[PDB]
RNA sequence: UUCAAAUGAGAACUUUGAAGACUGAAGUGGGGAAAGGUUCCACGUCAACAGCAGUUGGACGUGGGUUAGUCGAUCCUAAGA
RNA sequence: AUAUGGAUUCUUCACGGUAACGUAACUGAAUGUGGAGACGUCGGCGCGAGCCCUGGGAGGAGUUAUCUUUUCUUCUUAACAGCUUAUCACCCCGGAAUUGGUUUAUCCGGAGAUGGGGUCUUAUGGCUGGAAGAGGCCAGCACCUUUGCUGGCUCCGGUGCGCUUGUGACGGCCCGUGAAAAUCCACAGGAAGGAAUAGUUUUCAUGCCAGGUCGUACUGAUAACCGCAGCAGGUCUCCAAGGUGAACAGCCUCUAGUUGAUAGAAUAAUGUAGAUAAGGGAAGUCGGCAAAAUAGAUCCGUAACUUCGGGAUAAGGAUUGGCUCUAAGGGUCGACGAUCAACUUAGAACUGGUACGGACAAGGGGAAUCUGACUGUCUAAUUAAAACAUAGCAUUGCGAUGGUCAGAAAGUGAUGUUGACGCAAU
């Protein structure tokens, strides 16, 4: 079987220095290497994986339009739906039960 | 390198003031079926891009052919 | 089959570091892997971080714990220690 | 390729061949994983047909995940032992309800004549 | 049925040949399901003097004609002196040298 | 390791061909890091070196050769200075 | 830097979907917030790529006394772009015990399971463009040169506890929970600037210009480095074919590479290395030193003692080849039928100079005593041990204006990003 190198200088096999061996149109076998994998942005809220913004390397994101990094909605590319939804619960909940709070207080002096 | 599908937007495209050298490749592949049929691919060079037309029509392919612009360096093979 | 008689999780350590030894580490080591009711989602759920913390699978709630057991006999005794002061504070 | 078609006839494989352990050879892990695999997909499609009901179909899967079942063979013919069985003691259970309705109709049709 | 065609005529015409005996090897040993001599209505070699044709439905292909030329060819000594060479597909012929 | 041919004043050691072998992919293979610094390659060439030899060489003499927006440095910070 | 087109605006700064969210765009200052950068190790499982194996066919080459539809070999597709494609996750309907779903690994569900229908990330795969015009394999011509051409084929599959590697969802482990920063993006916010003989928009498309400096040869070692040298030493790492075999073991081979060690002639002693040996079997010797014996796999069987975990491969036995069969263990499609596919195990007969882990490869065992618990560590270059360390046990000091220890001194420092479940000294 046909053998492959580095096609940089680096000797080693440290995390940027990854290949994939892949065929070439001249019919032989070389190395190509291949940029470490990029990881789902995260809700600020959850933790969890962010639906539909894309999964890109840090400054790849300054290469694509602003709808592959957001979504259509109050948090968008920032925060998940479930976990804008509960901001907003929370929001309308702890409003009302301020104002419910201060008429207590004007109605026990 | 990007394929385009639509005969007007390849026309746009052989006028874009920024075209100035186009190719017509012909294949000879077969149709599913056996039968050698000719495939003309209009590959016209964009500054950034090469936008390339296949059609698997020789007639229409003539046509398109015809309808070229005259100073397009239309490269014929 | 119940496979060791005795020895349980620390099967592991073989014949090493004497009986009593093994024995002390099995019953922590017991605790530690052992699942706990979350408190605030009600399920089977409280496993071990590092030590000290102790996260809910589901709801992902994590408390402040002992080293080894969720909640240790000193803390439940000064968290009533704790509510029975703060209610003569208030009253 | 001949030595390969004689060990696929068989030829070569006999104890005097061997050198690794029959686990080294073939993993006793990787023979149960193929076994309950197959059991399990046998039950899911079994469930899919309507051969076995949601219950059925979970009392053998419990089984299947213990060993319980030396194959599929043997899961085929447990599950026409089992269906066997339960159609039984439906049978039963309907000439039983027949007859309790039949001694029904009769008092019924005695008291209103008596 | 697949048609496979052998030009002889360059070495039929340099003398050093003969189609028919070529033609009649390839009928004794052409083989269909492993059994040879066996070629019932699935194989036909016929012949025209300079072209040698076989007509083929069992499994059957080029490099097998190759294969059974090349034999013919060293049993009567003719390598070295006879090329099977294809020229277009499934379109063979002896070049002579 | 062997045979023949070529070259040469001179051939066990150079070259080519033929043969026999080995490394047997954790190589006697193909690339690199440190280090070396031209040892790379071509031509000429054997006084010295290659603990025999030498027409050969990592030798001697004269030349040629290292082409980047995308590979690195450059930028960042680590222990630390 | 930019001019068009596209988009947006008369409801100025878009529409659609119940929703998850979609798009060619679809204003957004200060300030703030979040994400990526950004992370351990091992184990099994799934998937991808490359390799391996293999079928048909289209070419070339080898063998052809005989046999071999045969042996070898080519049949390839980059970055990038468009469409499409996952596990996981999420959304809508619905309310589930006869509890269901489900992994190799037992987790999940009224905090809403199963089920039905959708959304999303694009690792990755598929088609297409790049791109057959390239590269590869051939054929037919001509050749004072440059060698010149002229044609053909470069296709369709299959298989898997396979190897290497990437990755995904998980699981085990910790008194160990396994970097930082540059940089990029997003969000909150609404400062500000915005239309009607017209405004807005360089996160949409196209178009224009530029991208400097230094390194780049070669070796990387039984000759390019270090060891006084062309020194059997030392020196970090990537890729990794076939067979046998559990195997990156040993042995043989393919691609690639080498054939380099001063040679020739004899075959004395004594050597160095490798071996054999009748009968005895440690009687040798300080001492079984050295060597031999054992060895793989399957089946049987396994004592004292024990911290119950081991001892243990205890001990001690039987078998193993070849060949011809038999049986069992599966996938897909519609109790069976069709079709496809790979090995592992068990058994039987036959057979031979009773041979068969036939080369290679590969435990000697037992009864006890002293000693150290164990794994580990050291006298590089005469000592590997019972020595050191170790977990365990115990003692000591210290509550920071402190204990212990540094510094010539300091507006100095280590513990200390520490606080008695700690640090320091034994
Ligand atoms: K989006
Ligand atoms: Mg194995
Ligand atoms: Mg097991
Ligand atoms: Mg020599
Ligand atoms: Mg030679
Ligand atoms: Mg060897
Ligand atoms: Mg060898
Ligand atoms: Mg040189
Ligand atoms: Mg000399
Ligand atoms: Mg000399
Ligand atoms: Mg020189
Ligand atoms: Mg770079
Ligand atoms: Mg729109
Ligand atoms: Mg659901
Ligand atoms: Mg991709
Ligand atoms: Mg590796
Ligand atoms: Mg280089
Ligand atoms: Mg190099
Ligand atoms: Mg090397
Ligand atoms: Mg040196
Ligand atoms: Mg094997
Ligand atoms: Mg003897
Ligand atoms: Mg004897
Ligand atoms: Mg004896
Ligand atoms: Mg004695
Ligand atoms: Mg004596
Ligand atoms: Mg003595
Ligand atoms: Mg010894
Ligand atoms: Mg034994
Ligand atoms: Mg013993
Ligand atoms: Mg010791
Ligand atoms: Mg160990
Ligand atoms: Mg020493
Ligand atoms: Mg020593
Ligand atoms: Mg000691
Ligand atoms: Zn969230
Ligand atoms: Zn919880």
């Amino acid at each position: 079987a046909q053998r492959v190198t580095f096609r940089r200088r680096n000797p080693y096999n440290t995390r940027s220095n990854k290949i994939k061996v892949v065929k070439t149109p001249g019919g032989i076998l070389r190395a190509q290497h291949v940029k470490k994998l990029a990881t789902r942005p995260k809700c600020g809220d959850c933790g969890s994986a962010l639906q539909g913004i894309s999964t890109l390397r840090p400054r790849q994101y300054a290469t694509v339009s602003k709808t592959h990094k957001t979504v259509s909605r109050a948090y968008g590319g920032s925060r998940c739906a479930n976990c804008v939804k509960e901001r907003i619960i929370r929001a309308f909940l702890i409003e009302e039960q301020k104002i419910v709070k201060k008429v207590v207080k004007e109605q026990t002096e | 390198a990007r394929e385009i599908t639509d005969i007007k937007q390849f026309l746009e495209l052989t006028r874009r003031a920024d075209v100035k050298t186009a190719t017509v490749k012909i294949n000879k592949k077969l149709n599913k079926a056996g039968k050698p049929f000719r495939q003309t691919k209009f590959k016209v060079r964009g500054s950034s891009s090469l936008y390339t037309l296949v059609i698997n029509d020789a007639g229409k392919a003539k046509k398109l052919i015809q309808s070229l612009p005259p100073t397009l360096k239309v490269n014929r093979l | 089959a119940k496979r060791t008689k005795k020895v349980g999780i620390t099967g592991k350590y073989g014949v090493r570091y004497g009986s009593s030894l093994r024995r002390q580490v099995k019953k922590l080591e017991i605790q530690q892997h052992a699942r706990y009711d979350c408190s605030f989602c009600g399920k089977k759920t409280v496993k071990r971080g590092a030590a000290g913390i102790w996260t809910c699978s589901c709801c992902k709630k994590t408390v402040a714990g002992g080293a080894y057991t969720v909640s240790t006999a000193a803390a439940a005794t000064v968290r009533s220690t704790i509510r029975r002061l703060r209610e003569m504070v208030e009253a | 390729r001949a030595h390969a078609q004689s060990k696929r006839e068989g030829r070569h494989s006999g104890y005097g061949k061997r050198k690794g352990t029959r686990e080294a050879r073939l993993p006793s892990q990787v023979v149960w994983i193929r076994r309950l695999r197959v059991l399990r997909r046998l039950l899911a499609k079994y469930r899919d047909a309507g051969k076995i009901d949601k219950h059925l179909y979970h009392v053998l899967y419990k089984e299947s995940k213990g060993n319980a079942f030396k194959h599929k063979r043997a899961l085929v013919e447990h599950i026409i032992q089992a269906k066997a069985d339960a159609q039984r003691e439906k049978a039963l259970n309907e000439e039983a309800e027949a007859r309790r309705l039949k001694n029904r109709a009769a008092r019924d049709r005695r008291a209103q004549r008596v | 049925a697949k048609t496979f065609t052998v030009d002889v005529s360059s070495p039929t015409e340099n003398g050093v040949f003969d189609p028919a005996s070529y033609a009649k090897y390839l009928i004794d040993h052409i083989k269909v399901e492993g059994a040879v001599g066996n070629l019932g209505n699935a194989v036909t070699v016929t012949e025209d003097g300079t072209v040698v044709t076989v007509v083929s439905t069992a499994k059957f292909s080029g490099k097998y004609l190759k294969y059974l030329t090349k034999k013919y060819l060293k049993k009567n000594q003719l390598r070295d002196w006879i090329r099977f060479v294809s020229t277009k597909t499934n379109e063979y012929r002896l070049a002579f040298y």
